[PDB]
RNA sequence: UUAAUUGCGAUAACGAACGAGACCUUAACCUACUAAAUAGUGGUGCUAGCAUUUGCUGGUUAUCCACUUCUUAGAGGGACUAUCGGUUUCAAGCCGAUGGAAGUUUGAGGCAAUAACAGGUCUGUGAUGCCCUUAGACGUUCUGGGCCGCACGCGCGCUACACUGACGGAGCCAGCGAGUCUAACCUUGGCCGAGAGGUCUUGGUAAUCUUGUGAAACUCCGUCGUGCUGGGGAUAGAGCAUUGUAAUUAUUGCUCUUCAACGAGGAAUUCCUAGUAAGCGCAAGUCAUCAGCUUGCGUUGAUUACGUCCCUGCCCUUUGUACACA
């Protein structure tokens, strides 16, 4: 493919355990893991954010921004 | 464009002419614009009047 | 062209002008372009005060 | 019998009419309140003149702002001015030149178009370029 | 009628530089110093600012 | 890493072929009295301080 | 505090900025002093502002943009490479983005990390062409106006064919300009100009 | 480039030698006895001339 | 208590108001959906084109409400934007004609657009009706 | 000293003229005058919706009342470096602060000397000397062709090499124009059409209608995720329209397909100091049709000087010269 930007539903189970613990999360930090790139980078930001592991700070489309779950 | 041919800087000429309009609105009768028509006839300034209201 | 534009340069400034210029250009003396300018008086050359008093 | 003044403020070619009459609190511009203006982040230049006094002082009036003319922050330039200038003729006018003053060097303080439009206008096109300066490049060879 | 006045000036404007070239090559030899045209009802009263009037 | 702080007392035209270097006189902020001549690049106004990686050497116009 | 009320309702965050203090509406001017002497008076962060987005008569006489709020500044020097000229809108939105940004990552108030990283890329000896080279001290307005033209440019470059956005690119070079790393376009683009003055110093 | 020119310094001294009194160290009346007893053709050349005397005035009495 | 069209935000009104007109069967759609771009000067069709069409249909309801009386040629020339024509310079083409015209006859059917004097379309009764009911749920929604 | 042969002054110089300045147009200020159904507004009335108490948001160019804040053009007013402090023999001046719409000649232009070029134009001119042709015409008419022809070189441009982006939706605001009667203009509005574009009416000889030219960039939500990729849109294939007596060497427009170079550009070189550069489109000129051009206008709106002769030239004085078509 193009650098590990896969669909899969392994590296669901992969994200959950690696997302927590990051200061910052966005698209940008997702994809510079070699993870899902962009377009499964969004819908997973988006469905860590209805689980609650996320905390959106700002939502602004083309750079939304996260943290780690107090 | 100044020059009459194409040689020369490209320098432009801008001649602006102005036309101000005015807008006079009177409740005159038949009996007054018989003789104010017939009068104030000034050069450079022409005059209509719209006399059907 | 030296006796007839200075006539007439000598008229109008009798006449009651401040100043008056007569520019003669053309072949004068045997096909050479030549600017032959006769002037009295006080001419002014910029500003609006060329279209007020100034005729061409 | 109602106090009402009929204010202008302007940004290069951007005319922000306000009608600031004896209310309780209806700010609002092109008959929308002021919390919708069309830049979400000039939503905070076309407020300041509220936040910078108090909203206290308009808990006792009703504004109404008419924009036309220029651009999306030409117009809320525009509006602020027309707000804040709108403001301090009603207490001129209607309460003393003391709170007047007192409103005035609030709203000069923090620095200011907000009372008098920036005198910039634009310059004319001359001939030989793309603007009033930018000349077109030159073929020397 | 029916023309703009945005044109109908300048082109009663244009009658004014036709009729000053045209008295300027024809009457040029008699003196003339300009035209000017009074527009009036029924009449447009075209006067000749010439010099010797008994042959102008 | 000692870097000394010395504030401009006085401006002293321009030098360098344009006038892209501008020779001033400052005063030792730190243990004052002492005033070097020194040269600067950007706008200088007067009270403006300026950091020396060497308070010693002193400055020359720059023909 | 005091939550008022009119004919217009105000959300209560809008109406806890009344004379409370100018922030963005959350980034405060108490302020985290600027801490290196020379620089002061020369960097503002004692006019507090709600954008970064003035009219603004700057470039007026000579040192009048020496009086513009820094924040202003870079919103200001984010606009370059002329696909981008104008577009301050963009820009405020870009700078409102990596202010919350390196908050959200090292938070410190992302003002005073702002105006330690210009304290910090600022450029403070550098040469003049005299073939030659003569190493001369630089103008504090300058050490400003180069530490903004090094970060801005610094960010784009590396936002240039990316997927970090401006935002996440300048937020990272502020942040490591502000703690010195030379990991950033940054201090290491500065010990360069420093580096050839030491040649001639 | 606030330079005075010979036609409103002239003007100035011309006025001042003849209305010493009748010009009082302040452009405001100075303009409106500019308005009376000259005739300048300008609205800008008369505030530039009584600007003058105005400064004159207030030279000439230390 | 006097929430209108204008007292809601632009598209927060819009989204709903299309969620509304997607519930409700009743506004038709011209048939050759799936195939159009809504403009002459544009690249693809609509993303979503799965009826978009109940968001153009919501915001001629919004724009005619807070106009006098519109036209199709102003809908044209308002939804049209820059085209790109290649290597020459940015353009306005206005935006097709026959999408903003079966729209406001789909409105016109359902009983929010009125055939207006001075040419054009007005707002039915029945229209500041349904559109302020969806604009005070809107608001209220959140709060 | 000055933007300045602008001035203070010193003085075989004294007193003058031109140019600079002045002047004029223009862009900003005018809770002041003078008026506005071809500009608006606040009121009543006929009312629409949400509320229910008064309150909000609208419609009505032929329902009346009132004024002039906005807008328009008249006569004017305001700024003269005004006041204060510095600062030069305390002279012309210059610098800083304050006030003010405005403190660079307030911003920008127009006008613009003497002398000069063997600068361009005889293809703008019933401007013109001479020379050439004068009908098998070198006159102007008709048909068609060419000014567009392509190993190659050069100059102004446009589009781009993308994520500060593209695309889709929604959001949605200017300014300067121009526009038809015995003609075909600007063309609302409703229908047909995926288009482009057609139809049947309509307002405007125009602050009345086009037209708020609801322009684009821009804003927000979402779809693309570092790949010549959906960046880029060149070349080509076929079709549908419009203008035009005529579209082939494809006028232009529109639909689908074909997808090239181009990963920010060597030695060089251009323009620019604030509402300026730059991005963005818009209107006008030619125009039946054709703008990647120009003339103008606004929209968004920086960085960096506030300097100096280093390069390239300028102005004045001194000086050397074997130069004077220098």
């Amino acid at each position: 493919a193009q650098h590990a930007v896969i669909l899969d539903q392994e590296k669901y189970d992969r994200i959950l355990k690696e997302v927590p613990t990051y200061r910052y999360v966005s698209v940008s930090v997702l994809v510079d893991r070699l993870k899902i790139g962009g377009s499964l980078a969004r819908i997973a930001l988006r469905h860590l954010e209805k689980e609650g592991i996320i905390k959106p700070i700002s939502k602004h489309s083309k750079q939304a921004i996260y943290t780690r779950a107090t | 464009r100044k020059t009459p041919n194409g040689e020369g800087s490209k320098t432009w000429e801008t001649y602006e002419m102005r036309i101000h309009k005015r807008y006079i609105d009177l409740e005159a009768p038949v009996q007054i614009v018989k003789r104010i028509t017939q009068i104030t006839i000034e050069p450079g300034v022409d005059v209509e009047v719209v006399v059907a209201s | 062209i030296r006796r007839a534009a200075y006539g007439v340069v000598r008229y109008v400034m009798e006449s009651g002008a401040k100043g008056c210029e007569v520019v003669v250009s053309g072949k004068l003396r045997a096909a050479r372009a030549k600017a032959m300018k006769f002037a009295d008086g006080f001419l002014i050359h910029s500003g609006q005060p060329v279209n007020d008093f100034i005729d061409t | 019998a109602v106090p009402s003044v009929q204010t202008f403020g302007k940004k290069k070619s951007a005319t922000a009419v306000a009608h600031v009459k004896a209310g309780k609190g209806l700010i609002k511009v092109n008959g929308s309140p002021i919390t919708l203006v069309e830049p979400e982040i000039l939503r905070f230049k076309v407020y300041e003149p509220l936040l910078l006094v108090g909203l206290d002082k308009f808990s006792n009036i009703d504004i109404r702002v008419r924009v036309t003319g220029g651009g999306h922050v030409s117009q809320v330039y525009a509006i602020r001015q027309a707000i804040a200038k709108g403001l301090v003729a009603y207490h001129q006018k209607y309460v003393d030149e003391q709170s007047k003053n007192e409103l005035k060097k609030a709203f000069t303080s923090y620095d200011r178009t907000l009372l008098i439009a920036d005198s910039r206008r634009p310059e004319p096109k001359k001939f030989g370029g793309k603007g009033a300066r930018s000349r077109f490049q030159k073929s020397y060879r | 009628a029916l023309i703009s006045k945005k044109r109908k000036l300048v082109a009663d404007g244009v009658f004014y530089a036709e009729l000053n070239e045209f008295f300027t090559r024809e009457l040029a030899e008699e003196g003339y110093s300009g035209v000017e045209v009074r527009v009036t009802p029924t009449k447009t009263e075209v006067i000749i600012r010439a010099t010797r009037t008994q042959d102008v | 890493t000692p870097v000394t702080l010395a504030k401009v007392i006085k401006v002293l035209g321009r030098t360098g072929s344009r006038g892209g270097v501008t020779q001033v006189r400052v005063e030792f902020l730190e243990d004052t009295s002492r005033t070097i001549v020194r040269n600067v690049k950007g706008p200088v106004r007067e009270n403006d301080i300026l950091v020396l990686m060497e308070s010693e050497r002193e400055a020359r116009r720059l023909r | 505090f005091t939550p008022v009320v009119l004919a217009t309702p105000i959300p209560e965050e809008v109406q806890q900025a009344q004379t409370e203090i100018k922030l963005f509406n959350k980034w405060s001017f108490e302020e985290v002093e600027v801490k290196d002497a020379s620089l002061v008076d020369y960097v503002q962060v004692r006019q507090p502002i709600f954008v970064a987005h003035t009219a603004g008569r700057y470039a007026n006489k000579r040192f009048r943009k020496a009086q513009c709020p820094i924040i202003e500044r870079l919103t200001n020097s984010l606009m370059m490479n002329g696909r981008n000229n104008g577009k301050k809108l963009k820009a405020v939105r870009i700078i409102k983005h990596t202010l919350d940004i390196i908050n959200v990552l090292t938070d410190q108030n992302p003002i005073q990390v702002v105006v330690d990283a210009i304290t910090n890329t600022g450029p403070r000896e550098d040469t003049t062409r005299v073939a030659r080279r003569q190493a001369v001290d630089v103008s504090p307005l300058r050490r400003v106006n180069q530490a903004i033209a090094l970060l801005t440019i610094g960010a784009r470059e590396a936002a240039f064919r990316n997927i970090k956005t401006i935002a996440e690119t300048l937020a990272e070079e502020l942040i490591n300009a502000a703690k010195g790393s030379s990991t950033s376009y940054a201090i290491k683009k500065k010990d360069e100009l420093e580096r050839v003055a030491k040649s001639n110093r | 480039g606030r330079v005075r020119t010979k036609t409103v310094k002239r003007a100035s001294k011309a006025l001042i030698e003849r209305y010493y009194p009748k010009l009082t160290l302040d452009f405001q009346t100075n303009k409106r006895l500019c308005d009376e007893i000259a005739t300048i053709q300008s609205k800008r050349l008369r505030n530039k001339i009584a600007g003058y005397t105005t400064h004159l005035m207030k030279r000439i009495q230390k | 208590p006097g929430v209108s069209v204008r007292d809601v935000a632009a598209q927060d009104f819009i989204n709903a108001y299309a969620s509304f007109l997607q519930r409700q069967g009743k506004l038709e759609v011209p048939g050759y959906v799936d195939i159009v771009k809504t403009s002459s000067g544009n690249e693809m069709p609509p993303q979503d084109a799965e009826g978009w069409f109940y968001k153009r249909a919501a915001s001629v309801a919004r724009h005619i409400y807070m106009r006098k009386q519109v036209g199709v040629g102003k809908l044209n020339k308002l939804y049209g934007g820059a085209k790109s024509r290649g290597v020459r310079p940015y353009k306005h083409i206005d935006a097709s004609g026959s999408i903003n015209r079966k729209v406001l006859q789909a409105l016109e059917k359902i009983g929010i657009v009125e055939i207006s004097p001075k040419g054009g379309r007005r707002i039915s009764e029945n229209g500041q009706r349904d559109l302020d009911r969806i604009a005070a749920q809107t608001l209220e929604e959140d709060e």
